[PDB]
């Protein structure tokens, strides 16, 4: 049954794989990263600074220090959803890897816009814009199963040489899709020197 | 799901 546009990958009679367009579409985080740039709504929850080395992963050390600080924020400064107060002492496997949670601005609705190499977080609080092109320094970014298993956390860097773990929640349709966006704009430019 | 850049975190 060939006649429309001949060939097999353009005869409107095949499996999925978009086909109608050359790009692909994929989820909205990527389709917009290449387009004008996605834009969700995640409220910021202050910023915690660290004093440990950098360029490190550690599957156990990252969950102990990341959950430790993130615990003092969702607990000491209410704002999260399911971790305000419920007796959560537990030990604290950590010798020299942390800093202090800064709750100077707990609750600051900001639009998380992700463009091709332009993670700009508009400010929906006092009509401002948290960086119109946050995509050059930073240091570590994530927020899926581990870390918070619900919220998003990304340590940034630029004004100072101290990684600042950013804790944000209530993104509105993000978690996995948002992780795909930050990763997209992440590998856009960043002066790809390529070793 | 650990978003990392090739400038700060190098893995290759």
């Amino acid at each position: 049954g060939s006649h429309m546009g001949q060939l097999g990958g353009e005869e409107w009679t095949r499996h999925g794989s978009f086909v109608n367009k050359p790009t692909r579409g994929w989820l909205h985080p990527n389709d917009k990263v290449m387009g004008p740039g996605v834009s969700y709504l995640v409220r910021y929850m202050g910023c915690v600074e660290v004093l440990q080395s950098m360029r490190a992963l550690d599957f156990n050390t990252r969950t102990q220090v990341t959950r430790e600080a993130i615990s003092l924020v969702c607990e000491a400064v209410p704002g999260a959803k399911g971790a305000t107060r419920r007796r959560k002492p537990c030990s604290r496997p950590l010798s020299s890897i942390l800093g202090r949670s800064n709750l100077k601005f707990a609750g600051m609705p900001i639009t998380l816009t992700v463009s091709t190499s332009s993670l700009n977080l508009m400010a929906a609080d006092c009509k401002q814009i948290i960086a119109n092109h946050h995509m050059q320094s930073i240091s570590f970014a994530s927020g899926g199963d581990p870390d918070t298993a619900e919220y998003v956390a990304y340590v940034a860097k630029d004004p100072v040489n101290q990684r600042a773990c950013h804790i944000l929640e209530c993104p509105e349709g993000l978690a996995q899709d948002v992780i795909s966006t930050i990763g997209q704009a992440f590998e856009l430019r960043f002066k790809q020197y390529l070793r | 799901h650990i978003i990392e850049n090739p400038q700060y975190f190098s893995d290759a």
